[PDB]
C-alpha cells in the first residue's frame, strides 16, 4: 500500500550572531522524565595582542 | 566613559519583533528601495524604513537574517 | 569661588583599607526554595526559558545550560539515510 | 570536527517488532559571539548526566543526532529540522504491474 | 507640544492574526489507530497502536473504552492514561467495543 507523502519546508532562518546547538534523540529511552541537556564548551573567540 | 543607563548583556530574545539596525552591518541588507514602515509599497529611497516585523523583512527577502527568534512564545506559555 | 575644603581619609576607610584598592563583588540573594543550595552570578546548569531575556555570554571553558529555542516530539522516520532500510525482524 | 560547523551521531539499534519510536527535537541558544566549540566532540554533550560517548569510544546513549553552530554572521540554518509540510492522501495500493 | 497626541495616536503596524487559533498548543488528533484481536497466546487479547502527532514539549496519551450495548446505550467499561505508544487489553466480555 501506498498511503500519502508531505512537502516539508525546513527552517529557513540563519540566526545570526548566536552560537546555537540542535538535538535530536529518541525519547523512548528516557522514560517519563524530562531531558536536561548540558554541554561542556569553550567560549568566545576574543581580540588578544598580536 | 560613564555607565548610568548601561546593561551588559544588552540583546533580548524576542519572538516577533528584530532588534538589528535597518540596513546595518547585522541585517546585511542593500539594495532598492521597498516598502514603508506600515508594510506600504513605496520606491522612494527617503521613506524606505523597515517595520521590524516579519512581513517587513520578507519584502526584502532577507529572513534569513532575521533579528528575533520565531515561535518562542509557544515554549514560554 | 569660595567654600571649605575637608579631609576624605577617616570619611573613606569607613568601609576598609580593601575596598579603596579594589570594588567588591556581588552576591545573589537568598531564596529559601533552594533549601539552602547556593548561587552565583557567573555559572548556570539548567535550561531556561527565552521569551523576554538576554542571551547570554560565555567566556572561559565551562558546563553550561542554555535557553531553549525549540522543542517538540514527533514520529521518527525509518529511514536511517542511507539507501538500505531494513523495517522489522 | 570543524569550528565554524560540525555534526555528529550515533547510530541507532535496530527494532524487533513493527513499533514507531518518538522523536525529540530541541534547540538551545548557548552563547552569543563566535565561540571556539566543544572540547571533545560528542563526549562534551551531556543528556540528563550521561556524556553521549563515553570515556572511551564507547557509546551510552544511541540514537542521538547533534548539530553544532558556532555564533558567526554568515551561517547556515541547522539541519533536519522542519517548520511546515502539506500531505496528500493517495490510499492506492502498489500492485505488481503498475507502480 | 499638543501635537504629539496624532502621533502617539497612530499606533503602529502588527503582523499576524487578532484572534490567533489556527494554531495554538492543542495537540492534533494520533495518527494511525488500529486494534487487534490475537488468540496467538491461548487468549483474547487487544492490541491498540498509534502514532505521536506533532506536539510541542512533551505529550501523553488518553485512553477510554466503551461497551455498545444493544440497546443503543455506551457503558463505561475502563479508562487509562499511559505515555506509550501500544496498550494492550485483557479478559474482555463478548458484546462490541469502542476505543
Ligand atoms: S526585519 Fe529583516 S530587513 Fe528588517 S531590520 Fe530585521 S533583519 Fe533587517
Amino acid at each position: 500500500l501506498w498511503s500519502s507523502y508531505t512537502e516539508i519546508i525546513d527552517v529557513k532562518q540563519c540566526y545570526p550572531n548566536t552560537a546555537l546547538v540542535g538535538v535530536q534523540v529518541d525519547s523512548e529511552q528516557f522514560g517519563s522524565q524530562q531531558v536536561s541537556r548540558n554541554y561542556h564548551l569553550r567560549g568566545r573567540i576574543l581580540q588578544v595582542p598580536s | 566613559t560613564e555607565t548610568d543607563g548601561a546593561v551588559f548583556p544588552g540583546r533580548i530574545m524576542l519572538a516577533n519583533t528584530c532588534t538589528w539596525t535597518y540596513r546595518g552591518d547585522e541585517c546585511g541588507y542593500s539594495g532598492p528601495a521597498v516598502a514603508d514602515e506600515y508594510d506600504q509599497p513605496t520606491s522612494d529611497i527617503t521613506k524606505d524604513k523597515c517595520s521590524k516585523c516579519l512581513s517587513g523583512c520578507k519584502f526584502r527577502n532577507n529572513v534569513g537574517n532575521f533579528g528575533g527568534f520565531l515561535s518562542i512564545n509557544k515554549l514560554s506559555q | 569661588m569660595t567654600g571649605i575644603l575637608f579631609s576624605l581619609g577617616a570619611s573613606m576607610v569607613l568601609g576598609g583599607v580593601a575596598q579603596m584598592l579594589a570594588p567588591k563583588a556581588r552576591t545573589p540573594r537568598i531564596q529559601t526554595t533552594d533549601n539552602g543550595k547556593q548561587n552565583t552570578y557567573f555559572s548556570s546548569l539548567d535550561n531556561m526559558v527565552a521569551q523576554g531575556n538576554v542571551l547570554p555570554v560565555l567566556y572561559g571553558e565551562m558546563r553550561v545550560g542554555s535557553r531553549v529555542v525549540s522543542q517538540e516530539i514527533s514520529t521518527a522516520d525509518e529511514g536511517d539515510g542511507g539507501q538500505v532500510v531494513v523495517i522489522g525482524r | 570536527m570543524g569550528k565554524g560547523s560540525s555534526k555528529g551521531h550515533t547510530p541507532r539499534e535496530a527494532k524487533d517488532n513493527l513499533k514507531s519510536t518518538q522523536l525529540l527535537s530541541v534547540i538551545d541558544a548557548i552563547s552569543e559571539g563566535p565561540i571556539e566549540g566543544p572540547v571533545d566532540g560528542l563526549k562534551s554533550v551531556l543528556l540528563n548526566s550521561t556524556p553521549v560517548l563515553d570515556t572511551e569510544g564507547n557509546t551510552n546513549i544511541s540514537g542521538v543526532t547533534v548539530v553544532f553552530r558556532a555564533g558567526e554572521q554568515e551561517q547556515t540554518p541547522p539541519e533536519g529540522f522542519e517548520s511546515s509540510g502539506s500531505e496528500t492522501v493517495l490510499g492506492t495500493e502498489v500492485k505488481y504491474d503498475t507502480p | 507640544v499638543p501635537e504629539k497626541e496624532a502621533i502617539v495616536d497612530n499606533g503602529a503596524h502588527f503582523d499576524g492574526e487578532q484572534s490567533g487559533t489556527v494554531n495554538g498548543v492543542t495537540p492534533p488528533a494520533v495518527q494511525h489507530l488500529t486494534a487487534e484481536v490475537t488468540a496467538d497466546s491461548g487468549e483474547y487479547q487487544v492490541l491498540a497502536r498509534w502514532d505521536t502527532p506533532k506536539v510541542v514539549k512533551g505529550v501523553s496519551f488518553l485512553l477510554r473504552l466503551t461497551v455498545t450495548a444493544d440497546d443503543g446505550s455506551e457503558r463505561l467499561v475502563s479508562t487509562a492514561r499511559t505515555t506509550e505508544t501500544t496498550y494492550r487489553f485483557t479478559q474482555l466480555a463478548l458484546g462490541n467495543y469502542r476505543l
